[PDB]
């Protein structure tokens, strides 16, 4: 089926998982994560295999798959 | 911590404001 689940790991090793489509712009994940952490989205950088995830990157563009990890670091 | 899964949602004539 079409949602994949991505694991977002915080600096404190906490995890929030997100269900997204392959075509979803990951800005929406970044905004949801920042909201739930209580911090401004622009205070964070989101990385996939160490590379910065842009607002308009999609899982398809980045080659993401079910249960791939995103790491969040301070900007 | 418990598992947390968030579903990200997709990307007028009823309006009054």
């Amino acid at each position: 089926g079409e949602y994949i689940k991505l694991k977002v790991i915080g600096q404190d090793s906490s995890e929030i998982h997100f269900k997204v489509k392959m075509t979803t712009h990951l800005k929406k994940l970044k905004e949801s994560y920042a909201q739930r952490q209580g911090v401004p989205m622009n205070s964070l950088r989101f990385l996939f295999e160490g590379q910065r995830i842009a607002d308009n990157h999609t899982p398809k563009e980045l080659g993401m798959e079910e249960e791939d990890v995103i790491e969040v670091y301070q900007e | 911590a418990e598992e947390r899964v968030v579903v990200i949602s997709s990307s007028n004539s009823s309006s009054r404001y």
